[PDB]
């Protein structure tokens, strides 16, 4: 429902129609520049204000989509930070994005299966990109969605704590444990295994994972 | 155009992934050393540049 | 020469310097006239340049050329049921789509490539025609017509090498339809060489059952009958001969569970060859040794075809493989609850071997969950150990977001308004709280219940629930009969099996009924309790504080959360008393409901809500009315209004309510019908028997994206309630009511859209043995 | 809903209906289906006063060719076999070879029937039944089977002489590929476009020539009907391809004389030097041998759902499957007489033979026509 | 408690006695894994000890175990092996 403009006049409709605030006109004439004029040099610019302006109406994966269309179609370019950046960004909100927590319950136990690889985009945007304006908040998000799986995880070593394959609960604390040495549940989950193994009467190999709490009491 | 005036240029849900630390890293007993640092965290910290979360610039 | 400059006229759309790039006659080149009538076919041969016209004055170079992207439109014209895009693909197997370029030159050989693509599926009676015009600055069109005549229409299968069976019996067992009766219109008779292929199957199991291991089919041949639909079929089989399944020589890796595979295999040796039966046996053992911690239990049958007397010998050779593969499990995607309830019907747990079958008990309570739009599973091996695997359990979630309200009687009466919302655990805790509250101009309302179903471990939902109510009938303040309860109740869920989900709990169900309408069956449970009242006066009272007991049994054995074709589920429901309550009663109603499918697939299958009942004393006690059994306009029946089959409301002569205005209240009222009269209302009985049969039904308009619940859904509601306790004394103009064969009947049909605002069912129902003091509703607009 | 869905393709009817020599029938003996909506190979004889043509289900008819009316009847619906009494199911046309009536069934049984009562002379079940008329000569029953199979038998018990794969298409593209016997080679095309010669008298093949596409990356027409089975005068032999595409060539070598590789033209005679066809859209031609070169042509019948052509009382003879006769010019060329005898309509041939005119219609079978 | 039916504590990752049978002090890592593979449980911080656990509540009758660990020297040998049972 948009016809053919002048290459250049497209942009001030995507620019402007961005500054409606109704959101189901901004893309509208975003998209209806590169259609008719993909050979602008400019149009993976437009992708820039795609993936930022596709969140809006909770229309999220077409920046993705918009993520990989910068990938793929341009080898040369050094935007693949921002890129890199809202793939993440894209990768984060369709795990904890709702307002069903307002009351004061929070969202880990939903399950971060794009946010699994929000981590595998902001690990190569601080590695891709070292100077860009998003590594540092990247750097951010890679602190928690470690954890984020971590207590994700820990549910289940709470859940194997609550079932009973003391087995599965130290594997729980195991595949929390030899990934990252840095989280507070790391810490917490450390007896957990070894009161399996207390329940296992591993109450030495209990003690052994306890000798690992005891310097780590810090 | 329609919010609580609000929700333009911002997050939905929860921001939690912002205001916290690093997570406060352990000091192994001596000799038990696990490969704990054996998971993908090639995660190297470089200052620069911009800001952070929603205050980042999103041009 | 070598070149100045070259000129790059009319591209729009791809690079210049592409052009240059793409150029032999380049700039620094030396540049000759044949390479300038190379560069003419060269760039003919990028296909994107409508002409490429190399000339050059003296040196400087000029490349004047037409461009043939943009392929701006490809339009599909004539495909009425056959969607555009799959040409398209076509289309797209040419490097032919929008963008492209529009090489004039190849026309009609993709034209014959898309009457081959109306060729494959079925046609060939469409032509092609792709008509193409130029566009602003660069582009080009595609309008494509298609002139869809017909289709190849089944009409014959012949089975030759066949001598046993008749071509028609195998018919009725196969997919491709050469015969659809008019008065057995079951389906449509069209082609496709997968039918073809399944009904070669469906033969060869055919042969694989009855003993022909010596079957094989030699080939098949439609007759490309010179109609454009004709398809006769010759099927050159060789029917082999019946031969004897006659001994089961299983060998391999059998991993020492043999007697366990030997349970499977329990043959008739000397019955024919049935190989169909080894197909599934041959499964079997994969679900066992499955079982048994082999996740890939490598099984090769062998039918040793045992000619010297006519039959085979089934050698099976098995390779079990390793056991303890289950290490660890990984989930995809529940971005609205938990994990560790889709853990805690995740019984499948690691450190263990391979339950196969264990891991897909994982997935019973996934499907006995209602939020799954699906329970679906990618298994991932962990590579390099056969003692570990990964499975990443795939899925859709399912969707919430519901209100809705009614209207009426408001705006002339005193304000009614009800409060209440609904998000489901609330959009997933797992700990549910339970919450309404309301008021109209003759009560105030309090009601709460808090559930905890997930802090446990074995199954347990307890729901309590506590009450106040203001019923106080406010016409004056009295005149038609009070009935007020407050207090608390409880309902439960188990397991004792993960099937079973026992129902049971506390009740303080004190009934304080005051004014009393003067209705006989309402005296039915009040002679029980004594009261020796006015008898037609609404001043009268009568209380009691029923202390109730609840206790049943929900062997919640049914397919899925929210759309199940397959078992027996129980939700029950009632209540008896002990020596301490004031009603030493019996209240005993039950539902039934087997779900047993006939189509396979599932989209045919019965689905049944029917409500029974017998409740009396222990022994000088009855059960009470305000918990007497309401039929038509529910969930069980329809085709009569609410609360219409039962034992009656029977109207005494009421001549006082204690406030009776200028003519109203007609309950046989003194203005009007002063006199002992069955008015319209059920009382409800102690015996309900009440019913509906009802039918998964698909539609072949619906798209299967949402289909899964949307249906169509036919009844017969055929049942009564009758009371083994309504006397004939003092009814003696009023039915017998103790009649088992009272039996109401109304039949009809549901129409049910997938309403993403909660369930709105629009039911018509036909009332044929409509019984007495029963009100007709076609149109139910009930639940 | 479906009474209107669908966009067929429109024939131009019949122009200029004509009565130069005023056609009528000499009977009308509706023998009965026949053919009905069943294509089949069946097609009538008119011999000896006796007619030998057949329904696909029921009774064996010989009627005298004088006045219709009937010689004699047997039934070769198999009286009992997997269900009852076994509709006939011809997959071959009537071959009268000596006192045995040579019909195929579909049960891949052919039948030594006798000329005086419809007797089995001899029963002989086949390796699958045939896309073509059983060519019963010289000691043989050359039979164009449907698995491509060119099974030879004897025409005395059904001793089968020779079984080789013909030329064979991707399903049972339909087409008569009978080998035509002439100067000692059984010549057969093929009903995957190509053409051949096969020794007849011992199953060897002369030559086997690619002429035209088929279906299968080149594909081909699905309603044309395609005389696949040549019309052999001496060794230059002109055939069609299984898309129609004649081509003139030798018998014993298959060096192509002359070809018309230009369409699925349908069926044909010839006539010395006046090569008569019908196109694939029912378009009639005369063309030549010396390179087919047009007399005439004719689309009044365009799309008409015609028969094979045929020479008598001095003109073309053709019926359609609308019960439509048509008598168009030797030379140029347009109708000189037309009749419409039969509404249920002509598939089969029209028998320009015994110095008259036998058709087998729908079920409207069995006529003998004037003019 | 006085209850007839418990969900119970499960689990599995054992060895049978001829898997104690197929071990033997002195044997690799690799010894156990051609015949019994890689275990559910290695020893991550120490030495390269393996242990194959399997636990089991049936229904409030207590709740059981089996402690099956290998204790190997860093060369991968083994050095002992502790079955242990319930309790």
């Amino acid at each position: 429902e948009v016809p053919d403009n002048p290459p250049n006049e497209i942009y001030a409709t995507a620019q402007q129609k961005l500054q409606d605030g109704n959101w189901r006109q901004a893309i509208t004439q975003l998209e209806a520049l590169d259609n008719r004029y993909p050979f602008g040099p400019y149009s993976q610019q437009v992708q820039l204000d795609l993936i930022y302006a596709y969140y809006k109406n909770a229309d999220l994966p077409l920046a993705q989509a918009a993520i990989d269309r910068f990938i793929r179609l341009n080898p040369t370019h050094p935007n693949i930070d921002y890129v890199m950046y809202m793939r993440g960004l894209t990768n984060m909100a369709l795990d904890d994005s709702a307002l069903q927590g307002f009351f004061g319950v929070d969202r880990s136990d939903r399950d971060p299966q794009h946010a699994r690889a929000a981590f595998s985009d902001f690990s190569k945007l601080v590695r891709g990109y070292p100077n860009s304006q998003y590594t540092t908040d990247a750097t951010k998000r890679l602190v928690f969605l470690k954890d984020r799986l971590a207590k994700y995880e820990y549910s289940v070593a709470e859940y194997y704590t609550e079932r009973g394959a003391w087995v599965a609960v130290v594997n729980r604390v195991e595949g929390m444990l030899r990934d990252y040495p840095d989280t507070q549940a790391t810490r917490d989950a450390l007896p957990l295994m070894e009161n399996a193994y207390r329940q296992m009467q591993m109450n030495a190999q209990a003690e052994k994972v306890a000798k690992i709490i005891a310097a780590n009491s810090s | 155009c329609s919010s609580d005036s609000r929700y333009k240029r911002q997050v939905s849900g929860d921001e939690a992934y912002l205001e916290a630390a690093p997570l406060a890293e352990l000091h192994a007993p001596a000799g038990m050393i696990l490969p704990v640092t054996s998971g993908d965290y090639a995660i190297p910290v470089t200052n620069g540049s911009g800001a952070v979360g929603k205050a980042l610039d999103i041009r | 020469f070598v070149v100045k400059d070259i000129h790059f006229e009319g591209l729009q759309r791809v690079a210049v310097g592409a052009a240059l790039l793409s150029m032999p006659v380049r700039t620094g080149d030396t540049v000759n006239d044949e390479d300038i009538s190379n560069t003419i076919r060269a760039l003919f041969a990028t296909g994107n340049f409508e002409d490429v016209r190399v000339l050059r004055d003296g040196d400087t170079l000029l490349v004047q050329v037409k461009e043939r992207p943009t392929i701006a439109s490809i339009t599909f014209s004539g495909n009425k049921s056959v969607k555009d895009d799959m040409l398209k693909q076509n289309l797209e197997a040419s490097g032919v789509r929008v963008g492209e370029s529009l090489d004039r030159t190849t026309i009609a050989d993709i034209e014959k490539g898309l009457e081959d693509f109306y060729y494959s599926v079925g046609k060939y009676s469409a032509s092609v025609k792709a008509v193409v015009t130029p566009l602003p600055r660069n582009r080009v069109d595609l309008k494509l017509v298609f002139q869809e005549g017909v289709s190849a229409e089944i009409q014959q299968i012949n089975i030759v090498g066949n001598h046993a069976f008749t071509t028609d019996e195998l018919i009725s067992h196969f997919q491709l339809r050469d015969e659809v009766p008019w008065w057995n219109v079951v389906g449509d008779r069209k082609y496709q060489k997968q039918k073809l292929a399944g009904d070669l199957e469906t033969l060869r199991s055919y042969y694989l059952d009855r003993g022909y291991a010596r079957f094989n089919i030699d080939s098949t041949q439609v007759s490309l009958t010179p109609d454009k639909k004709g398809i006769y079929v010759t099927v050159n089989i060789t029917e082999g001969d019946q031969y004897k399944l006659s001994g089961v020589e299983v060998s391999g890796n059998l991993a020492g569970h043999s007697a366990e595979i030997e349970q499977l295999t329990k043959i008739e040796p000397g019955e024919l060859y049935n190989g169909t039966k080894v197909t599934k046996m041959e499964d079997d053992i994969k679900k066992l040794l499955g079982r048994y911690g082999y996740a890939y239990p490598r099984v090769q049958s062998m039918p040793e075809i045992n000619d010297a007397d006519k039959t085979v010998k089934l050698r099976v050779n098995v390779d079990a493989g390793n056991r303890f593969y289950v290490r660890k499990i990984r989930f995809e995607g529940n971005d609205t609850s938990k994990d560790a309830v889709l853990r805690r019907e995740m019984r499948q747990m690691e450190g263990a071997w391979l339950g196969s079958d264990l891991v897909d008990q994982g997935k019973e309570r996934l499907n006995r969950l209602g939020f799954f739009e699906t329970v679906d599973t990618d298994t991932q091996r962990v590579p390099g150990s056969p003692d570990q695997v990964d499975v990443v359990y795939k899925v859709k979630e399912r969707n919430t977001g519901s209100f809705n309200f009614g209207i009426g009687y408001g705006t002339e009466s005193g304000v009614s308004f009800q409060a209440g919302v609904q998000q489901d655990n609330w959009l997933g805790t797992g700990y549910a709280v339970g919450i309404n509250g309301t008021k109209n101009d003759y009560q105030t309302y309090a009601e709460l219940s808090v559930t905890n179903p997930y802090f446990t471990v074995d199954g347990v939902s307890l729901g309590g629930r506590l009450f106040y109510n203001d019923f106080q009938a406010d016409d004056a303040d009295l005149s038609d009969y009070t009935n007020k309860s407050y207090g608390t109740d409880v309902t439960l869920g188990f397991p004792i099996n993960e099937y079973n989900s026992l129902r049971a709990g506390l009740g303080y169900v004190h009934n304080s009924l005051s004014n009393m309408q003067p209705q006989v069956a309402m005296w039915r449970y009040l002679y029980s309790m004594g009261e020796h009242p006015s008898t037609s006066d609404q001043d009268n009272s009568f209380k009691t504080d029923d202390f109730t007991f609840n206790y049943g049994w929900t062997y919640n054995k049914l397919d899925r959360g929210y759309f199940p074709t397959d078992g027996s589920r129980v939700n029950l429901t009632g209540k008896v008393t002990i020596p301490g309550s004031d009603n030493e009663y019996y209240k005993v109603t039950l539902d039934t409901a087997t779900y047993v499918p006939i189509d396979d697939d599932h989209k045919w299958v019965v689905l049944g809500r029917t409500r029974w009942g017998y409740g009396d004393g222990l022994g000088g006690k009855e059960m009470p009315f305000y918990e007497n059994f309401y039929a038509g306009g529910s969930s069980t029946v329809r085709g009569f209004q609410s609360n219409t089959i039962g034992p009656k409301a029977v109207y005494f002569p009421h001549q006082a309510s204690n406030y009776d205005p200028d003519y109203d209240y007609e309950c046989a009222t003194q203005d009007g019908a002063k006199d002992l009269c069955k008015s319209d209302d059920a009382v409800g009985g102690n015996a309900m028997a009440v019913a509906s049969l009802e039918f998964i039904t698909p539609t072949p308009f619906i798209s299967d994206k949402y289909a899964n619940s949307v249906r169509t859904s036919f009844f017969w509601d055929m049942g009564t309630v009758w009371d083994t306790n309504w006397d004939s004394s003092q009814y003696s103009g009023y039915p017998d009511y103790s009649d088992p064969s009272n039996i109401r009947m109304s039949a009809g049909i549901a129409l049910q859209w997938m309403s993403p605002l909660g369930p709105l069912v629009f039911s018509y129902a036909q009332p044929f043995k409509k019984y007495d003091g029963d009100k007709a509703e076609q149109f139910q607009f009930n639940i | 809903l479906f009474n209107s869905e669908e966009d067929v393709v429109k024939m131009s009817p019949l122009p200029t209906v004509e009565n130069q020599f005023t056609p009528t029938t000499a009977w009308s003996t509706s023998v009965g289906s026949g053919i009905g909506n069943f294509y089949s190979n069946l097609h009538p004889a008119l011999a000896d006063n006796v007619v030998y043509a057949a329904d696909r289900a029921g009774l064996v008819k010989a009627l005298n060719a004088d006045d219709g009316k009937e010689i004699w009847s047997v039934s070769l619906a198999e009286k009992d076999g997997w269900f009852s009494k076994e509709p006939a199911l011809l997959s071959g046309g009537v071959t009268v070879s000596g006192g045995h009536v040579y019909i195929g069934s579909e049960k891949a049984q052919v039948y030594a029937l006798n000329t005086s009562d419809g007797t089995v002379a001899w029963q002989t079940k086949v390796a699958g039944e045939a896309l073509s008329r059983p060519v019963v000569s010289d000691g043989l029953v050359l039979i164009h089977t449907s698995n491509g199979q060119l099974q030879a038998l004897n025409e005395a018990d059904g001793a089968v002489k020779w079984t080789v794969n013909l030329d064979m298409p991707s399903l049972s593209l339909r087409g008569e590929s009978a080998p035509t016997t002439a100067f000692g080679a059984a010549v057969v095309g093929g009903d995957n476009g190509r053409v051949s010669a096969v020794l007849m008298e011992q199953g060897q093949m002369i030559w086997q020539q690619r002429i035209s596409q088929a279906t299968g990356s080149t594909e081909i027409d699905r309603l044309s009907d395609v005389d696949t089975t040549p019309v052999v005068v001496n060794g230059v032999v002109f055939a069609l391809a299984y898309n129609g595409n004649l081509t003139a060539l030798d018998l014993r070598s298959g060096q192509i004389m002359w070809k018309r590789e230009l369409g699925s033209v349908n069926d044909f005679i010839v006539d010395g030097n006046r090569i008569y066809l019908v196109d694939q859209n029912d378009r009639v031609m005369a063309l030549t041998i010396d390179g087919g070169v047009t007399l005439w042509t004719q689309s009044d019948l365009l799309h008409r759902l015609l028969t094979s052509p045929v020479l008598y009382n001095g003109n073309l003879v053709v019926g359609d499957s609308e019960g439509y006769l048509h008598w168009i010019n030797v030379e140029d060329g347009r109708f000189v007489a037309q009749q419409k005898v039969d509404s249920s309509g002509f598939q089969t041939e029209p028998v320009a033979a015994d110095g008259k005119l036998l058709i087998q219609a729908k079920d409207g079978t069995v006529y003998s026509i004037t003019r | 408690e006085r209850v007839v039916y418990r969900p119970d504590i499960n689990q599995g990752n054992y060895l049978t006695a001829n898997d104690v049978s197929k071990i033997r002090v002195g044997m690799t890592q690799q010894q156990v894994a051609y015949a019994l593979g890689t275990p559910l449980m290695s020893d991550p911080f120490g030495t390269n000890t393996w242990f194959y656990v399997f636990r089991q509540q049936p229904g409030h009758e207590g709740v059981t175990q089996q402690t099956l660990t290998l204790t190997f020297n860093s060369s991968g040998v083994l050095t002992n092996i502790d079955n242990k049972p319930a309790l």
